[PDB]
């Protein structure tokens, strides 16, 4: 009993299957701050299910626990608003695959998207290292109100944009924002507009525009 | 709220400012007694976050009013 | 070959084409590749996954 | 078909074996899309009874990765064929010529984001006109054992169960052909004898007496996996010698 | 400082299915901006006529095959999916389609009907072989917009059919020099649409005319 | 059936300070969000009725590249904050102004003359700056009323003439939701005017032009 694999010295470090899990192939995300990660709905009426039951109950839409389980279950209008609302500000903790870095366990608040593909903010694909041809993050959420508490002030994604090991940030960017911004701002010796002075940057956007 | 950098000057070691915060949600979540800033749909959590960037929170202050209420 | 073969159409022989922007109207400057890739797809498939 | 090959699509797909290739030249007698007869040509008809082939197309039937292996036909009625041609186009071909995915008219330009990494964009018209959608084709198997304290019954007879999912049961227990069943609809419906010996001597008392439950059996029915639509297409039944068929 | 009304010039009809229409007169700016504007309404905000469901009397699910016919069901809901009908009045109504014979299938020996009007009745639905042998059955059409496939709107012979409610399928604008006019700088604005033949091109650009002026209405009055 | 679509409802009119507004309209359909927002920035950016300073003539210079002696800015400098300024004028479409001071220190829109109809809506808005007494600025500015921007090269010194209000318009879609469908089209317009209208009734104008050019289909 306090030896081999199933000895019990050894057995909280082999891997546990945790509960409130997930999974999903990775989507870009766009359109997302840097503090937001796009959830599936059909991976957030999953996850959050006990949290909806208890803001179910509990705003009396179906008091009974048995009717909250049946009303999640039959996708009723009202269980989308009320998981909107638990999920309003509860950071969930996306993990990739190989974790070397301590930045591999980072955690975002969720956005609710359509269809299903854990979106995920451009900028922060440098410290997970992912690619968008495949790789697929794993969602855990933490329960207890000071695990709720950790994961919005030491694992935040907007809280780790240095790196450990060197100082400077790992929040660069990285594929076509660059592209973009060279691309902005370059000298041509002779082009359309030469030569005058316009204003502030808000008549230069304009005679861009 | 979206960073916490604000907060960790004001309980200095940006652990034991996760241990208050969490000690005031509590408080807040089920222990009654409504934060004393507005909330904008903030979770509990955050609103204790809030207070405490504005100093209005801190372990100090929560230990000085469970003594008094102990004293009662 | 392949710039003669476009020739025998009437498309440019560069392969690029100017492509307009759809979500505006506007031109997009320097004109864009466009052509027939015979894109596969595979079954790793989102919702087995 | 490829709209840039390499000239070896023909030849893999002529030789891969999926391709219902002919055996001898002549006229196509009478298409179909589950068979095709060929008119053999005078000259290669055996010494006696030539005039068959039969081709015998394969429709609709599960990979070994959930991908249906369809063979449809690809001659027009009374068309000739020569010996070693193709037939029928498989899984994936066209005429003959392998065609593995499909052509899409595609634009080499970073566009707002969407195509970051290695992203890729795709037209509402792509699935729209819907040119990339499979067929995946499962297998789920039920099985009834004959475990300690009786045998598993397949009856439509379950406990605990709504009238809804046994409305597009059978009366024996298995779904009719063409059910678009969904998620936790039951496939199958399978129970078991409730347990074991439990509770004290008493029960062996009540097992000598034998219990007094109309039910008495628990529900092990096989459902849809959870996320999964379909329509069924086939139910195969396979029974042990000795045990006689029921309706289904 | 006067700002010239647009008006549809002219709509001439160079094929069955696609056709120009030309808009003047329109003033500097105004032409891409109107003409972006239309492409993109016209291209999703329109009223189709797309079957929806399908039950052919000897099939029973889908993935079966019947026969005296070499398509497979799938290929004949392919073929019905590309139909192209003009429904007017009602809501939605019901075909019937009962050949028996060997020979094409095409829409053509559909049933007739009221105000239903099959626009391209050379568009072969499917095909017959055997001649003892006949493909009956009844296509339901109702009109929508944009595209609702199978799963999303959901007996055992309704077959049910991805929507595909669209009448344009390729819209381009152009924008070019008008008459002197006693005035310069007048745009002329022509814009292709490439239909199905459902819809003409008066109808439709009214109707995107007729959306985007509610949409824009929706602006005028702010808090 | 066909006919509907999902009219907005008006709810964000969000000004900061006196005039800039990030209005904000929810929910529309698929797409609606880019094609209003894109008609609309095209509209107020390009054509927008107003006037703007288009000529100046100082009395001493006649070469756009020189210098007034006691002026610390440059002939430049004072074009630039002149095309700056804000000015809404009566229905004479065009009217001559003069600037004729003399002095020691910042010399601002409020030193114009009044000129009646003409009047100034930042008269704290700097133009130039004198640093000697016997110093005498002496200018005619003549301004118009046009429906766009025009460059001088598109053309008694030339200052490019923006009419247009509006002086910046930025329009995003974010995805609203309602109910299930979340891929409704939340349009968020931030623009910002030189202060001659306020942003609300520049949204009114480029509303009402386009709905009156729509007008004449239906
Ligand atoms: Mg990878």
């Amino acid at each position: 009993m306090i030896k081999g694999k199933q000895g019990r010295f050894r057995q909280n470090l082999l891997g546990k299957r945790v509960d409130y899990s997930g999974r999903s192939v990775i989507t870009v995300g766009p359109y997302l701050r840097l503090h937001q990660c796009g959830l599936p709905k059909k991976m957030a009426l999953e996850l959050f299910k006990p949290f909806i039951y208890g803001k179910l109950e509990l705003r009396g839409l179906a008091t009974t626990i048995k009717a909250a389980k049946k009303m999640v279950e039959r996708e009723e209008a009202v269980v989308w608003d009320i998981l909107d609302e638990v999920i309003r500000e509860h950071p969930v903790l996306l993990n990739r695959a190989p974790t070397l870095h301590r930045l591999g366990i980072q955690a975002f608040e969720p956005v609710l998207i359509e269809g299903k593909a854990i979106q995920l903010h451009p900028l922060v694909c440098a410290a997970y290292n992912a690619d968008f041809d495949g790789d697929q993050m794993a969602v855990h959420v933490p329960l207890t109100l000071e695990a709720q508490l950790e994961a919005r002030a030491l694992m935040m994604s907007t809280n780790n944009i240095l790196s450990p090991a060197n100082g400077e940030p790992i929040i660069v960017p990285s594929q076509d924002v660059v592209l973009g911004l060279y691309y902005m701002t370059r000298d041509c010796v002779n082009a359309k507009g030469e030569g005058m002075v316009l204003t502030g940057p808000k008549e230069a956007e304009r005679l861009y525009r | 709220r979206v960073t916490v950098q604000d907060a960790v000057e004001k309980i200095g070691n940006r652990f034991d400012l996760v241990l208050v915060a969490a000690r005031r949600a509590r408080q807040m979540q089920v222990g009654g007694k409504d934060p004393l800033v507005p909330e904008e749909n903030d979770k509990t959590t955050v609103i204790a976050l809030r207070e405490i960037e504005e100093g209005l929170i801190n372990n100090q202050i929560l230990d000085v009013r469970e003594r008094q209420e102990q004293q009662e | 070959e392949i710039k003669e073969l476009l020739k025998l159409g009437d498309l440019p022989t560069s392969g690029q084409i100017r492509l307009y922007d759809g979500r505006t109207g506007e031109q997009f400057e320097r004109p864009v590749t466009v052509g027939y890739m015979y894109m596969l797809k595979l079954n790793h498939l989102v919702d087995d996954k | 078909k490829p709209l840039v090959g390499t000239g070896m699509e023909r030849a893999v797909a002529v030789d891969s074996g999926v391709t219902a290739v002919a055996k001898r030249g002549g006229v196509v007698q009478y298409v179909d899309a589950s068979r095709i007869v060929i008119k053999v040509n005078e000259d290669e008809m055996y010494p006696g009874e030539a005039g068959i082939d039969i081709y015998n197309l394969t429709k609709y039937t599960r990979s070994n990765q959930n991908t249906c292996i369809n063979q449809m036909p690809c001659v027009s009625l009374g068309e000739p064929v020569e010996r070693g041609d193709v037939l029928a186009d498989g899984p994936s071909t066209d005429l003959g010529e392998l065609a593995l995915g499909q052509n899409m008219r595609v634009a080499f330009m970073p566009w707002n984001g969407y195509n970051f990494e290695d992203s890729i964009l795709v037209s509402e018209r792509v699935v729209q006109e819907d040119r990339f959608t499979t067929i995946h084709i499962q297998e789920l198997a039920c099985v009834s054992r004959d475990t300690k304290l009786g045998p598993e019954e397949i009856t439509a007879d379950i406990p605990n169960v709504g009238e809804a999912a046994l409305s597009k049961l059978d009366e024996s227990g298995i779904v009719y052909i063409g059910a678009e069943v969904t998620g936790g609809d039951i496939l199958v419906g399978k129970v078991t004898p409730k347990g074991e010996t439990q509770l004290t001597p008493e029960e062996k008392l009540l097992r000598a007496i034998f219990g007094e439950k109309a039910s008495d059996v628990k529900d092990s029915s096989l459902r849809v996996p959870n996320g999964v639509s379909g329509t069924v297409i086939d139910v195969q039944v396979f029974t042990r010698d000795g045990v006689e068929k029921d309706k289904r | 400082t006067e700002f010239l009304k647009p008006r549809l010039v002219d709509i001439e009809q160079v094929s069955s299915t696609h056709a120009k229409v030309t808009l003047e007169p329109l003033e500097r700016g105004f032409g891409h901006t109107l003409g972006n504007a239309l492409r993109r309404i016209l291209l999703s905000s329109m009223p189709g006529c797309a079957v929806t469901e399908v039950e052919i009397d000897g099939v029973l699910h889908e993935y079966s095959t019947k026969e005296g016919v070499q398509e497979d069901i799938l290929e004949i809901l392919l073929n019905l999916k590309g139909l192209a009908v003009r429904v007017q009045g009602k809501d939605e109504v019901i075909l019937t389609l009962n050949k028996s014979g060997i020979g094409p299938v095409t829409a053509a020996d559909i049933t007739h009907d009221g105000d239903v009007e099959i626009v391209k009745p050379q568009h072969v639905i499917c095909h017959l072989t055997d001649e003892n042998a006949s493909i009956s059955m009844r296509i339901k059409v109702q009109r929508g917009r944009g595209y609702v496939p199978a799963s999303t709107r959901i007996p055992i012979g309704r077959l049910l059919v991805d929507a595909c409610y669209s009448p344009v399928e390729r819209i381009a604008y152009n924008v070019e020099a008008a008459r002197v006019e006693q005035r310069t700088d007048l745009d002329k604005l022509v814009i292709e649409m490439e239909t199905n033949g459902t819809i003409d091109p008066e109808e439709a650009i009214r109707r995107a005319a007729t959306i985007l002026a509610e949409q824009l209405e929706a602006f005028v009055d702010l808090a």
